């Protein structure tokens, strides 16, 4: 009901954590479980490729169609792009709906 | 007589590296100076000034003239040109003539 594809077999979860290290257990055995770790976080890069299969449009249609279109007025920051401070913004919801077919 | 001579093939077709742009029409052609080969020159015209002076021949013939883009391209073809190619430019082009009909 929020827009996308249904699936019965999604992309799967990938979890992810760091693995706990202890910090110097006590010289002595204690039956209890430690609760004293070494602080680490991790870091690191991550792709994700997706192929995407398209259905082109074969409109015999005369007249020209509704295109998406970033509007020629001039402004102060551009669309789509990051502003004076580093901060990406995309101004506007973009949906797919543009082009038109008959029912 | 009871035969056409071809058909009517009016459509774009994209093949992804070009387009392929047809374009069937309907003329008529009457008949030019009488069928005779007339000087003409500005003062035939009603006179001009030096600027606009000429001297020419008209003919009995009438020529075809598909020099404009949108004998080709429909307002729909051009914009599907216009917003997803960089350049373009033409290959091949293939003239056809027929469904002759004199009428008297």
């Amino acid at each position: 009901l929020m827009g996308g594809f249904g699936l019965k077999h999604p992309p799967p979860q990938i979890l992810i954590k760091n693995t706990p290290v202890p910090a110097d257990p006590p010289t002595t055995f204690n039956q209890s479980k430690l609760n004293s770790f070494i602080t680490q976080y991790s870091t690191g890069q991550v792709s994700v490729e997706i192929e995407w299969e398209l259905q082109k449009e074969n409109s015999k249609r005369w007249n020209p169609e509704i295109q998406y279109t970033s509007n020629y007025y001039k402004s102060t920051s551009v669309d789509f792009a990051v502003n004076t401070e580093g901060v990406y913004s995309e101004p506007r919801p973009i949906g797919t709906r543009y082009l038109t077919r008959n029912l | 007589v009871g035969n056409s001579s071809g058909n009517w093939h009016c459509d774009s077709t994209w093949m992804g590296d070009r387009v392929i742009t047809t374009s069937t029409r309907t003329w008529a052609l009457p008949t030019y100076n009488n069928h005779l080969y007339k000087q003409i020159s500005n003062s035939t015209s009603g006179g001009s000034s030096n600027d606009n002076a000429y001297f020419g021949y008209s003919t009995p013939w009438g020529y075809f003239d598909f020099n404009r883009f949108h004998c080709h391209f429909s307002p729909r073809d051009w914009q599907r040109l216009i917003n997803n190619n960089w350049g373009f430019r033409p290959k091949r082009l293939s003239f056809k003539l027929f469904n002759i009909q004199v009428k008297e």
